[PDB]
Parts: structure tokens; C-alpha cells; sequence
């Protein structure tokens, strides 16, 4: 709010309408990048009041009603993330709007599976999604039905660690506290710069003004105004730089959104590590938490095993699954879980003799 | 429009302006007034030295009204070299030194920089870079007496004038010819030094006048006299320019809770900007804050369909500017609905606004979309009788325009 | 003799209330760790500034004296406790050539069972007094421990110094040098700690 | 001139910082565009949302002036009936899943 | 090497130590890409002598 500096910077001309013009695009991207994440639901899907999911237990998840309505895992992320002319815009999307969107998200996940992200929700009992999820990765759906306490029981004590990690450390979400730390110091180092000189007999606007004859002091203005000006340009071209980054980790997470959380992904290490059955979002400060489900294998036998086997001189091959021997006895079972089933003709399809197959066995292959 | 530099303006939120509180007054804080200089012992004494030997008092460690040297009725001239009569007031010396005399009234002229004649090349030379006052006044009722005054002396004879300020008291006898002195007078042997010899009947040229030369020193040492400590009330609550103890600023003034020790004056925020201060004159903590600003944006339905517009102002609580608060700032021109529809015009904290019911500018909290509670059990499941194929369009950028500038042509050409 | 002087020694460096914060200041401060000299009274050099305290029951010190010759011949700072209060004058003094305290002037101005601590300096024309005083436990040396001194005095004297001494049971004398340090402000606006940043690769981090 | 020199070389700069930061942003869309060629028009996309809403069934590139458009082809279900639904019927004392 | 223009330069403010920060920003982030397409692999797995 000095005059006599006010008029010299007018011979600088647009400068200060574009690093405005600049910084009012990052502004609106911001939006933007969040608008993209949560707001991938058509309808604010609500659960019921009882909570019939098959021994799943989302609680931790889901909202908490007495809290912003945010669930215990998303208040956990909430505590451990933590002026001259410079002004700080609030977003469009409040805390309490980003927690109504992985809300619905989630409620229409549990009471619909994949069919909410395609058209209109259509409910399935919970269990019988899972035994698709399963089909999914290629492991029969009797083996979660024959299992079904096993694999809630280790899925609710899965979300159990979740809890402890994001309780007794911050040092996971180290990604959302270096966004936080970043723009912090950015803004930090620009006030700071105000008080050097630039090569002017003071930083203090009023003090050469005060010493100094008016063609002297412009001269020593000149150089406040060449400093703070070249000050502003690194800040925004430092911002722009800065939110190009951020907008390919919306986008990253946009599309998380849609593949992990809308469906099943077949993408390898997409969807966390191991066979991806589902993923769940939860909102953190400036971000997007995915907790995401998988299926891992745990407890491998060797078997012996062959390409074909050999009957009436036919080579059969397995129609789904592969074949393999306990030593004395030749079985088929599926690839992914072992299950051994007796050797027929509809287990099976025939190609051609015997003698094309490197490694073929002989059996024989019952027919039913 | 002139913002964006065109006569039609489509919908949206343009930040147009910026909008900025201004100071409503000034204020000033000081210690209170005290340690004031005992000026009154070098005027009101009752009598001085020889002009050829004048004698010199002190003042130093105290503040004073130097106005009253020419406002007091008791001072027939007063003169200021290399410093100003009312600025004497505001400034600032190392020392003050008063050196006191008596001359003739003819004579009062010689008490000048670079002057010549008796008084300047015998008795008190003047230099060109001389900083004081020169404070004179008649004294035919002081120093006068009835057989002559005898007490004041002034030099007529010396072998070179005088160098600056050079207070030569010597009596030697002066040889203006050839006899040789000896110890006294003689034809052609002088002494250096003339009698005044005041009486009360003189004419106002031969009168006694006094004379005071301020002589003050700047040092490579601080200041030890000064001005007065101007101070005014001081003003809480609204934005003002302030000034405390030499510290200046301007914002809102308020009490505060901040314990400083009792040596510290000034607080600071992390990033070195003052953010307190003590009063001087009750010492009190005042935090400071900010004089209030922000952006103002215009909210436009465009002007192909109203020539309405709301105004935002941005961070702005409406006391410093239908009116309505939102969390983005005071709103004015828009009616708040309780209704919630889709996001028209953004402006920020959920809230948003649009061209409705004929028709303004309304203000709602946005809606995410209908509530659904999905009509989940353990045993039903819904399963789709038809389709519809949907076509759907995406638009995506491949390609900027191609650009060349010659960079010496742009720049020179 | 010499001893450590641990962490001891720091003053606040201005007039400004901080708190919750950790300040970088460049200064003329003592260094962590070095020695200070050590005595149960010579002339001895200024430098910079000093660093003097001493461990007390006795009250047997009294006072200094500061200046270029320490003489009649010019102007130079005496300080004395003068039993009632702190008395101080700048003048060419004529007292004896070793001067002691019973068991022209141009300026003038008036204010082991313990730990007196003090810091002297002189920046254009003025005269820096920090201090405090604490209770102790060790007998031979500076206690190992953290403690920030206060200003007591800022004096417009105008008059420079090289050399000082010390009017009077030990005493122990440090340099103050041009030291970069990171100083800890609480709450209530003390300094609780510090870092000298040139001391080792760790301060410097 | 040296005024006008540095004044118009600091004008220039900040155009050409700009246009470079643009230029990175309209690389990510267009290796988008030839992700969406290769995944929705030379291939059926399995990818949630990838290529349109609802289930993709293949999508047709149209040129625009500096971008494409893609017209993505998508089945969506629509008229939903609710059933009971079993995870597995029993029969002769054993179990029988959905093939 | 110069200490007068040394001198000079620290009237200008951050803006030295910034330069210097972004730069130990782009090194850093060069073998965090190396581990992100490289160290995929919990176990170094070796092929049987046949
Ligand atoms: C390989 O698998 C077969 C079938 O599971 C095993 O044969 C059975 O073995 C048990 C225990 O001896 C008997 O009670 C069954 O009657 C056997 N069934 C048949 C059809 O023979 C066989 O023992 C397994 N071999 C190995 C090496 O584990
Ligand atoms: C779900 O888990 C929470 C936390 O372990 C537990 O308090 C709650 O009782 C569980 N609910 C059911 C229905 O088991
Ligand atoms: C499988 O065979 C290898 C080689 O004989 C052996 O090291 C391993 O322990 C066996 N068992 C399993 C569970 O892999
Ligand atoms: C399998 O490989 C071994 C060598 O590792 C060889 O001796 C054997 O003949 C091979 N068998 C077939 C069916 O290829
Ligand atoms: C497999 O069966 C064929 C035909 O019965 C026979 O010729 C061949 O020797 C058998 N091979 C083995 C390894 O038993
Ligand atoms: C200043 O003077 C007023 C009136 O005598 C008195 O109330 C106030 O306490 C004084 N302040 C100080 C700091 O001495
Ligand atoms: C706005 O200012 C008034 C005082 O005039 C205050 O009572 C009110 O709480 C303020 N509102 C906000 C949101 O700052
Ligand atoms: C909104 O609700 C408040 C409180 O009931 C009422 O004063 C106001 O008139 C309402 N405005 C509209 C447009 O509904
Ligand atoms: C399916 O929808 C079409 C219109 O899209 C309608 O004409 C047709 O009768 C419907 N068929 C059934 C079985 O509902
Ligand atoms: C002390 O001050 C005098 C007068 O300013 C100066 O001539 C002298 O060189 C100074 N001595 C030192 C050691 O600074
Ligand atoms: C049957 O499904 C429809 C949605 O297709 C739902 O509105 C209705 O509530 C369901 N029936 C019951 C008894 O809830």
C-alpha cells in the first residue's frame, strides 16, 4: 500500500494480471482433481439398519453417527495429518461432503458389489458377491461358501491392523504430511523474501522513502519491486510445476476409484499385492486412502504332473485346471487352490493320440 | 466488462477487484514525559564573562521545548544556523553547550558564519559548517551600572585573527612600534584587551545586550538531548496506523493474554512479522492483527440472460464491508434458499449459486446427489429383465497450436 | 587454570518477545564447550565482549573497571556495587594503579553458596549489561546446566574499550565470538535451550 | 534499451516457462487419447469407466480440431426384478453350486 | 570463490538455497524411479543348473 512504489510498478504492465490468471487456475484444478475421486457415485446409497453381511464386519469403515460423519479409520487419518497480500481459498467440497461420497461409495460396494458403478444398484447378499469376487480369480465359489468363517474371520482381523498401524504410527501417511510441509514452506519462503534488499539501501519500503530525494529513492525501489517480482514469478511457476504432480496422483486416483473400488481389477499390483478381490476408499486431508482386499495363496505341496494323459489311445486335457499326482494316483483340480476331483471325460476334453504330447501319462479316465 | 475487456460476459464467478480496510485514524505511544533540561539556568543567571574569555555551561541526559526562545516575550532576536526554530522541537544532540557573553547592541550582527570585524577575527569566530542557535536580547537594565560596568572585556589587538571558536584569553602586551613592553604599556605597547564600560544612559547601539550561542554536538556517540516524547490516546478494536516507541505499523489493535518478560517490548510470528506489542505508557500486551482485505469476485448469471449480479467478498466478515456470511466471505446480492440443487456457479465451502425464482441470484449449500437406501438382505438379490445401449461421448485434447518467435525480433527488431 | 564451559553463557539477543519457537541468531556469543580462564586480579583483554561469573559466598567482588589504559589519562567505565545499590561513572580515574575495594567525568548513572553469571559487550557507542543468578551445588567449576541472562543495562556512553579488571571469591572468564546459534523459546517466552550450529556435524544438522 | 531488453527477455521467458508446463499437460491428455484408440477402439476394454458408463461394448473415434472424440458404445441394464436368492441347493443330501 | 560477490549475493534472499533444494528434489526422485520398476521382487530367484 505504498503509492509512490504503486506507480513504478505500473511500468511492468501485465505481470501481476497473470501470475493471478496462473495461480486462479491452480485453484479451480484443485477442485477439480476432488470433484473427479469422490464424486463417482450417481446416488448417496445408505445402508440399512441391521448389518446381515455374511460375518463381514465394516464397522470400522463405515460412519460413526456421533462424530462430520466421518468412520473410526477416517478420524484416525484426520489426527495424523497435522499474509502480505497472500490469501488461502477454501475448497468447494467440505470434509464433511468428501465423507458423504466414500460413504455411498462404500454402502453401495457392500449392498450391491460391481453393479452400482455400471447402472442401477442391484442388491446381492453379500456372501454370494464375494463368491463372484472369487470366480473373479479364478477359484471356484464353492471354496468361499465351504470357508465362509475362515475368510470373514481373517478379513475382520485384517481391518484390525489397519486400526493398530494408523494408531501407534504417522509415518504411513508421510505423502499427504509432505503436501501439507511443501505448500507451508512455499508460502513461508515468500513472506521471508520481503525482507531482504535486492541490492536497495533498506528492505523497509517507508524507510527509503524517508532518507531519500524522489529521483534517488525510485532508484532504490526499483530494485524492491525487480526482487519481489521475481520473487512472486518462482512461487507460481514453482505452484504450477507443484500441482502438475498432484494432478497425476488425482488421476492416479480417479482411476483407482473406478477400477478398484467401482469394480474387480484384473491389473496386476494395481489394486495392492496378491489376486484383488475388492477395495474400500476412506477421505484423509487433501487425499484418498484405499484399503484394498486381496487374496493371497499360503500353504503350496509339490505334485507331480503332466501336460495330458493317455486312454484309449486319446489325449485327454484338463477343461479348467491342470493335472497332478500325490505319487500313486493321478487327480485334476483347479489352479489356484488345490482340490483334487477323479479323472473323467467331462473333467476333461480329448485332442488327438498319444503320440504328439511331450510328456503325457497314462490312466484311465472314467466315464460317468 | 472491463476486467475481462469485453461488453458481453458469460456465467460465472470473476474475481473483478481487491478489497481493502483503510486506516480510520493514527495513533502514537511514548514513555511518559520526564528527566526535562534546566534551560532556565542559562538565560535567567545574573551576569556573564568577557566576550574574549566566554564562559560555557552543559546540558546533557534530558528533553526540553526549545519554542519558548522565541515565544518568551524576554528574547529581542533569535537566529538558527544549520537547524530549524520549529524543528528544534523533533531533533536530537549529543550535547548542548551554551556559551555566554556580552557585546555592544551595534555588534550583534558579528555572531554570524564567516563574518569579520572585531568581535568575529578577536573574540568568536564562526565557522560555515556551525550546527546551534544564537538566542540575544538588550540588558541595559541587567549589566549597566552607574560609573560603568568594568566586568566585560573584549579583545581589539592580537598578532593573527582569531581561527574558529579559537578562545585565546591572553593578556600579553601587544607592540604596535618601538617600545618594547616589559611587563606594561607604552608608546606604541598596548593591552589586547578594551573595557565596555556600561552605564545605564546609553544609546541603544552602545547598550549591553547578552548574548547565548547553543553550540551543539553530534558525536559518533548516541543522542543524550532530545524533544519531548508526543504521544496520543490510544485506540483498540479498529484498524489504525500506529506507532510505538519509534515501531511502526498499521492494523487492528486488541488486548491479549501473551505473557512477555519485563525487559521485551515487541512480539513476533514464526515468520518474523510483528504480531504484538506493549504500551509504553501502561504496560499492557496488545496482540496486532492484520488490517482486513481480500478478493472481490462478481457472480454473474452472464449477460445474455440478466444484467444481476451478486458481489463476494472473499475471507471478508460482512461487519468490515440481501446480505448473508458465508464461510468464503460476506455475500451481498444473492438470496440464501434452503432448497439444495447441483452446483450452478461455484463459490467454495459447499456453498454455491445460480439464476432462479421473477428471477435473481440465489445462494443454497450444494446436493450431492438423491439419497438411496439399497433394499439389501441375506436372501434377496435383483436381477435385470431388459438394456438400453448407451452412447456416450468423450472429448479429449491431442495437440496445442504450433508456435515460432524469433527472439531478436520480439525483443529488438 | 581453565575449565569447561559446557552450554553456559547465552543471553537474549534483542528485545522481542518469541514463544513456542525456534529462533537462528547471529551474534557475538560464547561457544559451546570452550574453556574459560579461571582465577581465585590482572588486567585482561576485552576481545569482542566477555563472558564473566563467579562462584560466591564471600561477596567478596564488588565491581570493574573498563576502558583503552584504565588511567587518569581518559575516559573509562566504573562499576561498583556500592552496598545499597549498582552506582556507575565514565570518567579518567586517579585511584591507584592496582585498584581495589576495602573487605574529567563525562557520564553517570545509578540502577560457595550461589552462581553470579554476567555478559559484557560495547556496538556503536553502547554498553550492553546481560546477568543472572542462580543456586548451585559444584564448587570448583561452571555447573554443568542451561540458564538464559537477561539485559540489565543499555548505556548511550559513546566511549570505547580493550581492556577491563575486576574491583574486590573465584571467577571465571570467557570470549564472546561471531557465532551462529539456534535458540529454544517456550511458552512464557524464555529461552530454555540452544544449539551452537559451528560446534560439530550433528549442531550443524 | 537495456531496460526494454531485460523487460522484454523477462516477458519472453515467462511466456516460453508457460507454453513448456502446458505443453506437459497436453502430452498426459494425448497419451491418454492413444491409450483409449488402442484399448476401446482396437480392443473391448474389461477397465471400469475406462470407455463410457456401463458394461463397454466397443467405442468409434471422430476427429475434432486439435483432439479426438470418442463415441463409446456401452450396455446398461435397466428394468431390475428382486428374487430370493440361495449360495447352493441341496439335493440327495449333497450340495450343487451355479456352474 | 569470491567473498565480495559472495557478499552481494546473500542480499537476494532464498532464492540460492531454493535453487539448491530443487535440485536435491529432481536426485532424489532419480533412484526412487529406479526402485519403482527395478525392485519388484521380494526374493532374488535363481534358474535351476538344467
Ligand atoms: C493318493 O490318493 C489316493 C486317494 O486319495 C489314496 O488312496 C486312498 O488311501 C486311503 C488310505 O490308505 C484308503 O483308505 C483309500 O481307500 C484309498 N483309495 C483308493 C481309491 O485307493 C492314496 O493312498 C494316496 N497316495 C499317497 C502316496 O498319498
Ligand atoms: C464388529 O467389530 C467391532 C470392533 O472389533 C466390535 O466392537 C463389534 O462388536 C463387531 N460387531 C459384530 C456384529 O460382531
Ligand atoms: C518341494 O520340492 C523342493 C525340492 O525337492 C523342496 O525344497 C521343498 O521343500 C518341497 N516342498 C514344498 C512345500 O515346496
Ligand atoms: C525331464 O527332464 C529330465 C532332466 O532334468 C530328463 O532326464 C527327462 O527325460 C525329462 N522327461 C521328459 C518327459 O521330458
Ligand atoms: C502307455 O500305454 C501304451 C499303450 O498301452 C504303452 O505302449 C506304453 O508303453 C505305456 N507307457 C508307459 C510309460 O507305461
Ligand atoms: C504514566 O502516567 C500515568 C499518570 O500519572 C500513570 O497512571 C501510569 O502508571 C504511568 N505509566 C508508567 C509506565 O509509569
Ligand atoms: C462477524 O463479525 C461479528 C461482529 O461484528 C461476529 O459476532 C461474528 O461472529 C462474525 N462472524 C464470523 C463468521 O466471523
Ligand atoms: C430459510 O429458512 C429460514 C428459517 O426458517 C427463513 O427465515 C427463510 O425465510 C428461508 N428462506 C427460504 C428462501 O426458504
Ligand atoms: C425392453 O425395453 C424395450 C424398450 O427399450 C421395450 O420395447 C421392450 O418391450 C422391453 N422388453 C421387455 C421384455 O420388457
Ligand atoms: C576508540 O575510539 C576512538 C575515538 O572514536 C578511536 O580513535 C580509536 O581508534 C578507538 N580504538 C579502538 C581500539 O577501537
Ligand atoms: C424390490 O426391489 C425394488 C427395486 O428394484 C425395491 O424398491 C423394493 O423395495 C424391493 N422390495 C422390497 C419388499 O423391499
Amino acid at each position: 500500500d505504498s503509492t509512490e512504489c504503486s506507480n513504478l510498478l505500473l511500468q511492468y504492465g501485465s505481470f501481476c494480471t497473470q501470475l493471478n490468471r496462473a495461480l486462479t487456475g491452480i485453484a479451480v484444478e484443485q477442485d477439480k482433481n476432488t470433484q473427479e475421486v469422490f464424486a463417482q457415485v450417481k446416488q448417496i446409497y445408505k445402508t440399512p439398519p441391521i448389518k446381515d453381511f455374511g460375518g463381514f464386519n465394516f464397522s470400522q469403515i463405515l460412519p460413526d453417527p456421533s462424530k462430520s460423519k466421518r468412520s473410526f479409520i477416517e478420524d484416525l487419518l484426520f489426527n495424523k495429518v497435522t499474509f502480505n497480500g497472500l490469501t488461502v481459498l477454501p475448497p468447494l467440497l467440505t470434509d464433511e461432503m468428501i465423507a458423504q461420497y466414500t460413504s455411498a461409495l462404500l454402502a453401495g460396494t457392500i449392498t450391491s458389489g460391481w453393479t452400482f458403478g455400471a447402472g442401477a444398484a442391484l442388491q446381492i447378499p453379500f456372501a454370494m458377491q464375494m463368491a463372484y469376487r472369487f470366480n473373479g480369480i479364478g477359484v471356484t465359489q464353492n471354496v468361499l461358501y465351504e470357508n465362509q468363517k475362515l475368510i470373514a474371520n481373517q478379513f475382520n482381523s485384517a481391518i484390525g491392523k489397519i486400526q493398530d498401524s494408523l494408531s501407534s504410527t504417522a509415518s504411513a501417511l508421510g505423502k499427504l504430511q509432505d503436501v501439507v510441509n511443501q505448500n507451508a514452506q512455499a508460502l513461508n519462503t515468500l513472506v521471508k523474501q520481503l525482507s531482504s534488499n535486492f541490492g536497495a539501501i533498506s528492505s523497509v519500503l517507508n524507510d527509503i522513502l524517508s532518507r531519500l530525494d524522489k529521483v534517488e529513492a525510485e532508484v532504490q525501489i526499483d530494485r524492491l519491486i525487480t526482487g519481489r517480482l521475481q520473487s512472486l514469478q518462482t512461487y507460481v511457476t514453482q505452484q504450477l510445476i507443484r500441482a502438475a504432480e498432484i494432478r497425476a496422483s488425482a488421476n492416479l486416483a480417479a482411476t483407482k476409484m473406478s477400477e478398484c473400488v467401482l469394480g474387480q481389477s484384473k491389473r496386476v499390483d494395481f489394486c495392492g499385492k496378491g489376486y484383488h478381490l475388492m477395495s474400500f476408499p476412506q477421505s484423509a486431508p487433501h487425499g484418498v486412502v484405499f484399503l484394498h482386499v486381496t487374496y493371497v495363496p499360503a500353504q503350496e505341496k509339490n505334485f507331480t504332473t503332466a501336460p495330458a494323459i493317455c486312454h484309449d489311445g486319446k489325449a485327454h486335457f484338463p477343461r479348467e485346471g491342470v493335472f497332478v499326482s500325490n505319487g500313486t494316483h493321478w487327480f485334476v483340480t483347479q489352479r489356484n487352490f488345490y482340490e483334487p476331483q477323479i479323472i473323467t471325460t467331462d473333467n476333461t476334453f480329448v485332442s488327438g493320440n498319444c503320440d504328439v504330447v511331450i510328456g503325457i501319462v497314462n490312466n484311465t479316465v472314467y466315464d460317468p | 466488462k472491463c476486467t475481462l475487456k469485453s461488453f458481453t460476459v458469460e456465467k460465472g464467478i470473476y474475481q473483478t477487484s481487491n478489497f481493502r480496510v483503510q486506516p480510520t485514524e493514527s495513533i502514537v505511544r511514548f514513555p511518559n514525559i520526564t528527566n526535562l533540561c534546566p534551560f532556565g539556568e542559562v538565560f535567567n543567571a545574573t551576569r556573564f564573562a568577557s566576550v574574549y574569555a566566554w564562559n560555557r555551561k552543559r546540558i546533557s541526559n534530558c528533553v526540553a521545548d526549545y519554542s519558548v526562545l522565541y515565544n518568551s516575550a524576554s528574547f529581542s532576536t533569535f537566529k538558527c544556523y544549520g537547524v530549524s526554530p520549529t524543528k528544534l522541537n523533533d531533533l536530537c544532540f549529543t550535547n548542548v553547550y551554551a556559551d555566554s557573553f556580552v557585546i555592544r547592541g551595534d555588534e550583534v550582527r558579528q555572531i554570524a558564519p564567516g563574518q569579520t570585524g572585531k568581535i568575529a577575527d578577536y573574540n568568536y569566530k564562526l565557522p560555515d559548517d556551525f550546527t546551534g542557535c544564537v538566542i540575544a536580547w538588550n540588558s541595559n537594565n541587567l549589566d549597566s551600572k552607574v560609573g560603568g560596568n568594568y566586568n566585560y572585556l573584549f579583545r581589539l589587538f592580537r598578532k593573527s585573527n582569531l581561527k574558529p571558536f579559537e578562545r585565546d584569553i591572553s593578556t600579553e602586551i601587544y607592540q604596535a612600534g618601538s617600545t618594547p613592553c616589559n611587563g606594561v604599556e607604552g608608546f606604541n605597547c598596548y593591552f589586547p584587551l578594551q573595557s565596555y564600560g556600561f552605564q545605564p544612559t546609553n544609546g541603544v547601539g552602545y547598550q549591553p545586550y547578552r548574548v547565548v550561542v547553543l553550540s551543539f554536538e553530534l558525536l559518533h556517540a548516541p543522542a543524550t538531548v532530545c524533544g519531548p516524547k508526543k504521544s496520543t490516546n490510544l485506540v483498540k478494536n479498529k484498524c489504525v496506523n500506529f506507532n510505538f516507541n519509534g515501531l511502526t505499523g498499521t492494523g487492528v489493535l486488541t488486548e491479549s493474554n501473551k505473557k512477555f518478560l519485563p525487559f521485551q517490548q515487541f512480539g513476533r510470528d514464526i515468520a518474523d512479522t510483528t504480531d504484538a506489542v506493549r504500551d509504553p505508557q501502561t504496560l499492557e500486551i496488545l496482540d496486532i492483527t492484520p488490517c482486513s482485505f481480500g478478493g472481490v469476485s462478481v457472480i454473474t448469471p452472464g449477460t445474455n440472460t440478466s444484467n444481476q449480479v451478486a458481489v463476494l467478498y472473499q475471507g471478508v466478515n460482512c461487519t468490515e464491508v440481501n446480505v448473508f456470511q458465508t464461510r468464503a466471505g460476506c455475500l451481498i446480492g444473492a438470496e440464501h434458499v434452503n432448497n439444495s440443487y447441483e452446483c450452478d456457479i461455484p463459490i467454495g465451502a459447499g456453498i454455491c449459486a445460480s439464476y432462479q425464482t421473477s428471477q435473481s441470484v440465489i445462494a443454497y449449500t450444494m446436493s450431492l446427489g438423491a439419497e438411496n437406501s439399497v433394499a439389501y438382505s441375506n436372501n434377496s438379490i435383483a436381477i435385470p429383465t431388459n438394456f438400453t445401449i448407451s452412447v456416450t461421448t468423450e472429448i479429449l485434447p491431442v495437440s496445442m497450436t504450433k508456435t515460432s518467435v524469433d527472439c531478436t525480433m520480439y525483443i529488438c527488431g | 587454570a581453565y575449565t569447561n564451559s559446557f552450554t553456559r553463557g547465552v543471553y537474549y539477543p534483542d528485545k522481542v518477545f518469541r514463544s513456542s519457537v525456534l529462533h537462528s541468531t547471529q551474534d557475538l556469543f560464547l561457544p559451546f564447550f570452550s574453556n574459560v580462564t579461571w582465577f581465585h586480579n590482572p588486567v585482561l583483554p576485552f576481545n569482542d565482549g566477555v563472558y564473566f561469573a563467579s562462584t560466591e559466598k564471600s561477596n567478596i567482588i564488588r565491581g570493574w573497571i573498563f576502558g583503552t589504559t584504565l588511567d587518569s589519562k581518559t575516559q573509562s567505565l566504573l562499576i561498583v556495587n556500592n552496598a545499597t545499590n549498582v552506582v556507575i561513572k565514565v570518567c579518567e580515574f586517579q585511584f591507584c594503579n592496582d585498584p581495589f575495594l576495602g573487605v574529567n567525568c563525562t557520564f553517570e548513572y545509578v540502577s560457595f553458596k550461589n552462581l553470579r553469571e554476567f555478559v559484557f559487550k560495547n556496538i556503536d557507542g553502547y554498553f550492553k549489561i546481560y546477568s543472572k543468578h542462580t543456586p548451585i551445588n559444584l564448587v570448583r567449576d561452571l555447573p554443568q546446566g542451561f540458564s538464559a541472562l537477561e539485559p540489565l543495562v543499555d548505556l548511550p556512553i559513546g566511549i570505547n574499550i580493550t581492556r577491563f579488571q575486576t574491583l574486590l571469591a573465584a571467577y571465571y572468564v570467557g570470549y564472546l565470538q561471531p557465532r551462529t546459534f539456534l535458540l529454544k523459546y517456550n511458552e512464557n517466552g524464555t529461552i530454555t535451550d540452544a544449539v551452537d550450529c559451528a560446534l560439530d556435524p550433528l549442531s550443524e544438522t
